[PDB]
RNA sequence: AGGAUGCCCCCUCCCGAAGGAAACCCCGGUGACGGGGGAGUACGAGGGAGGGGGUCCAGGGUCUGCCCUUACGUCUAGAAA
RNA sequence: AGUACUGAUCGGGGCCCCGGUCAAACUCCGAACCUGCCAGCGCCGUAGAAGGGGGGAGGCGGGGGCGGUGGGGUAAGCCUCCGCUCCGAGACGGGAACAACCGAGACCGGGGUUAAGGCCCCCAAGUGCGGGCUUAGUGUCAAUCUAAAAGGGCGUCCCCCGCCCAAGACAGCCGAGGCGGGGGGCCCCGAAGAUGUACAGGGACUAAGCCCGCCGCCGAGACCCCGGCCCGCGGGCCGUUGGCCCG
């Protein structure tokens, strides 16, 4: 089963930003979540996304619900995932 | 994410006040159109939205909306 | 510089993404505003719920004001019934007029595409000036009735007001030449 | 059963009058003087039915060709065929429309 | 005096099985083939005709730049020959854009000269002499939504407004 | 009598001018207003229930009579004739016809089949429209359950779907 | 009795109607995808020029694969009947 | 529409008044709409409008769709009228097949783009996108075409109203929601046939079903383009019972 949780690093599999990495920062409902690249980092804008269009990775950072990009970027440093985000899958 | 209180009525004489969780009023209205269209066979022209307003989670009536607000994870 | 891009309507499919692209290539940083529940694009400024005391903060913070006025503005200027109900102008008209006039007063940059120039003309902000408009019979007449000199160029700049015929038929070079012009 | 064709064969509605028009009609239609070239409208008066033209000519516009004693000779058309209607002025009205 | 708006009308549905009263009106509007297009002045007598054929055509306000492109690509003169810039200049029109603007703005009340029009000497005619009074368009690239439903409920028929220019560009 | 489906739909013009109809049948409904009909005593009643037609169609006279009997009997038994007013609101004006071979009904009726097909009178019906009130009841709010039951029984006798509307006077 | 100055392949070159992409960069959308650039480009019915290689080409008999396809004449509103 | 003339018809109140039910052979009112004349627009017309004369007919069995509750009839792929269109006398794409349903009008060859309709396989193009519903293989994108009613079901999803509970409500002290009514969506029962399988194209599908929306693509002889041919009309040249050229 697919599990999407706040802080999880995910990969987008649909849309122009396909193959890019992103961080889940909020939950809208059972079907949509909010992800942020951060944009300056991986090229993913801060938008809602349907769960069907993302796949979870094995990496997770710790943040609060609705975390800002700077808070996300800082948490990406305490985990050392900065170069993990710039890599494009497939 | 916010709870939107949507007040509306239909050409078929039905009235409704529902609470829908969404990012923006546009997303909440899309859920209202598709769900009412599904559950009552109502075309979008037959649905008249009269009022959309944010309601704080403390004062909402729907436990569905409250529970979505505090969700930390989803499963598919 | 920062530009505020008011997305009144999206019925013209490519108007907003094209206008934003040109402004970004023109060096601006674009903040998107929305004043109606029917617009589907992401935005950071909610002109529907923004209090009126916060307006003076808005004029100071932005150097340009662009209006993605699709067919909603077109049928409001003509005072005509649109073929679709979604093309009705469902925004706060008084706030919109207040925004345009105030930005114009502080001599900030105004980008008026398609039928927006006729809306600015009806506000009396282009009397005696050169402007272009979406060249249909009725819109050309409205410009002339408001003492505006119609010019048949794609992009026309009158000293702080840039008017374009149709952003979807405007090349990047033409738009950027007028952005970099002097006014 | 086939349609019968008496001279007045489907004229119940046409020859009926509302209560407010009962009785004699006014005499002003008698006093119009038509010259050749005038345009008239055939408006049948049911109180003088024996001199009225056929129902098919009600509402048609004709041109006055001349006079015959007290009747006016009117040139009109039924579809594409030229017809000559000879009738008295009580069944005529002036056509002001040209 | 009064300058009526200029409309573009495109015939979207075909000839066989068209009702008689609609077929007659389309013929008088010069839309005698499918995907034929005309530009008309929107006088009340003309608008009464468009209402009659509303379920067979689509129409809207045409803009001068779209008309300029239509003339350059699908404009034909007598003999079914292409309309060229040189032919315009011989008659005193400097460009496709100028004549299109003259017609849309109301400076001239007709785009193609009438059958009985007589060209003078030196004087620029108030139309384009011997231009065929109709355009034969290409089918729309990317298709339509539905030729059986009105544009107002998601089809393609009837009044389209300024979106007729988007459709024309796809049909050029 | 034929099955009522044979005369349910409105297929032609109303046929009611009895001065042009030979042998038009007599109406077989004895009363149309039941219970307490005097206007003074009806002022005590403060509720109104209506059996409303949902479709257009023709209701035969015997179905109206069957519906009138079952509802009025129920109200008489359970509510009491002094505590309600019931009115059959429509009158069977329309005359029904049938094309059958018969004796003692005219010489043309002796020709078989569709020759001389215009039928002889066969009954009466009421032509009703959607939303039209078929039965009308005035009652006291304490008897609401009984009045709804009486109208449910009336509806089971009628050839078209109906619905019960309860409103105050 | 027809062509063999042919036909076929390859390569190169020129022109080219209607029409017309892609990689990739940028803007939008949850998204299927849209738009600006790349680009009216690569290409495109066909029309021209040359070079290398081969041997028959056209036409015919018959069979196979794929696609299409309801004997004829007749009266009839209606024929595979 | 009205119930005022002519008639029909149910109640209340004192032959009158009030409320109600009706009318092909009733009408105070009264549309949409059709139609006459004039002016204009639009189109056709001097390459010949109107009008007139002459020769030859065929044909004088029609039919389909949709609309007039047309009128009749239990109904009919029924009988009999009125109007637009189509078949007859019309190719071609779609509809599983199928004169007349949808699309559309075919000189011949080639290129391109669309229409109806479709895009899991058969079969060209999506195992396309978001939301919701159904558990019955229900169902599987209009009609011809193979179906279904009154009625029953909180089966399940949803909307509204009334009342109780201010934690002393409902169910048998406990502690939080509870009881009733009206309606809507899908599905279940109602639902029974004769050569051969959940028939309505087959495989099969839990979506490849249904509802509210959306994106792209495929797809005719239609539309666009190129080449070839023929035709109507007009013009020209040639000693012509005819030939050739041009627009
Ligand atoms: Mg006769
Ligand atoms: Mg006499
Ligand atoms: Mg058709
Ligand atoms: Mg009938
Ligand atoms: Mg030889
Ligand atoms: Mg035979
Ligand atoms: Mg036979
Ligand atoms: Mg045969
Ligand atoms: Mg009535
Ligand atoms: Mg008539
Ligand atoms: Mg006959
Ligand atoms: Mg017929
Ligand atoms: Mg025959
Ligand atoms: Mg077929
Ligand atoms: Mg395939
Ligand atoms: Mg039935
Ligand atoms: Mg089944």
């Amino acid at each position: 089963v697919k599990v999407i949780d706040v802080g999880r690093v995910v990969v987008k599999v649909l849309g122009r930003e396909a193959g890019r990495k992103a961080v889940v920062v909020d939950i809208v409902d059972e079907n949509y979540v909010v992800i942020t690249g951060p944009k300056s980092l991986s090229g993913v804008r801060r938008r809602r996304v349907n769960i069907n269009h993302i796949e979870p990775t094995d990496k997770k950072i710790e943040i609060k619900k609705g975390a800002s990009d700077e808070e996300v970027l800082k948490a990406l440093e305490a985990a050392g995932l900065v170069e993990y985000m710039k890599e494009r899958v497939k | 994410p916010k709870i939107y209180r949507v007040v509306g009525d239909t050409s078929t004489g039905m009235k409704f006040v529902v609470e829908v969780v969404g990012e923006r009023p546009y997303d909440a209205l899309e859920k209202v159109y598709s769900v009412l269209g599904s559950r009552h066979k109502l075309k979008r022209t037959q649905i008249r939205i009269r009022e959309v307003s944010v309601v704080e989670p403390s004062s909402a009536k729907s436990n569905e909306a409250k529970m979505l607000m505090v969700l930390e994870k989803v499963v598919r | 510089p920062k530009a505020l891009l008011y997305v009144i309507d999206t019925a013209k499919r490519d108007e907003y993404p094209t206008l934003k692209n040109f402004l970004v290539k023109g060096g601006y940083e674009v903040d998107v505003a929305v004043g109606s529940r029917d617009v589907n694009v992401n935005y950071t400024v909610d002109l529907m719920t923004l209090p009126s005391d916060k307006l003076p903060t808005l004029f100071e913070e932005y150097d340009a004001f662009a209006l993605a006025g699709g067919f909603k503005i077109y049928y409001h200027v003509l005072q005509k019934k649109p073929p679709l109900k979604i093309w009705d102008l469902n925004i706060d008209k008084e706030r919109l007029a207040q925004l345009v006039v105030e930005f114009n007063r502080r001599r900030k940059l105004l980008i008026a595409p398609m039928a927006v120039p006729a809306y600015v003309a009806q506000l009396g902000l282009l009397s005696g000036r050169h402007a272009t408009v979406y060249p249909v019979t009725e819109l050309i007449k409205i410009l002339r009735d408001n003492k505006v000199n119609f010019v048949n160029k794609q992009v026309v700049r009158s000293e702080n007001i840039i008017t374009v015929k149709d952003i979807t038929t405007t090349s990047e070079k033409e738009f950027l030449a007028a952005l970099r012009e002097k006014g | 059963v086939k349609r019968t064709h008496g001279y007045r064969y489907k004229s119940r509605k046409l020859l009926s009058k509302a209560p407010r028009e009962r009785g004699m009609s006014g005499l002003s239609r008698l006093l119009y003087e038509y010259k050749p070239g005038d345009k008239v409208v055939i408006d049948i008066d049911p109180t003088f039915i024996s001199t009225a033209p056929h129902r098919r000519y009600q509402g048609k516009v004709g041109v006055v060709i001349g006079t015959r004693g007290r009747a006016y000779v009117i040139e009109t058309y039924i579809g594409d065929k030229k017809k000559i209607i000879i009738t008295t002025p009580e069944h005529l009205r002036p056509h002001l429309g040209g | 005096k009064t300058v009526y708006p200029r409309y573009a009308v495109i015939r979207l549905r075909g000839i066989p099985t068209t009702p008689g009263d609609i077929a007659a009106t389309l013929d008088l509007l010069r839309l005698r083939r499918k995907f034929t297009m005309v530009v008309v002045v929107g006088s009340p007598s003309v608008m009464g005709m468009i209402e009659r054929v509303n379920d067979w055509v689509t129409w809207g306000e045409i803009d001068a730049d779209t008309l300029a492109e239509v003339l350059r690509k699908r404009g034909r003169i007598v003999g079914d020959k292409p309309l060229t810039l040189e032919y315009l200049q011989k008659w005193g029109w400097n460009s496709f854009e100028e004549v299109a603007l003259a017609y849309i703005s109301g400076e001239i009340e007709t785009l193609a000269c009438k059958k009985d029009f007589k060209a003078r000497e030196g004087q620029r005619p108030p139309c384009i002499p011997y231009l065929k009074p109709f355009f034969r368009l290409h089918p729309p690239r990317g298709g339509l939504n539905s030729v059986k439903l009105h544009f107002s409920v998601g089809g393609d028929l009837g009044y389209r407004g300024p979106l007729i220019n988007d459709l024309i560009k796809r049909m050029l | 009598a034929r099955p009522a489906r044979c005369y349910r739909r409105i297929k032609g013009p109303p046929y009611t001018r009895e001065e042009y109809i030979h042998g038009a049948p007599m109406i077989q409904i004895p009363k149309f207003d039941m219970g307490t009909t005097s206007a003074a005593a009806r002022a005590a009643f403060t509720m109104v229930a209506k059996l409303v037609a949902e479709e257009r169609g023709q209701i035969r006279m015997q179905a109206l009579e069957a519906a009138r009997q079952i509802s009025s009997k129920y109200l008489t038994k359970y509510v009491g004739d002094a505590n309600y007013y019931l009115r059959l609101n429509v009158v069977p004006h329309h005359v029904l016809r049938e094309n059958r071979m018969l004796a003692m009904a005219g010489a043309d009726r002796l020709q078989e089949g569709m020759r001389l097909a215009f039928g002889s009178p066969a009954g009466r019906a009421a032509r009703v429209e959607p939303g039209q009130v078929i039965f009308y009841v005035e009652f006291k709010p304490e008897h609401l359950a009984h009045v709804k039951e009486a109208l449910r029984r009336a509806a089971s006798k009628l050839p078209i779907p109906t619905r019960i509307v309860v409103e105050p006077k």
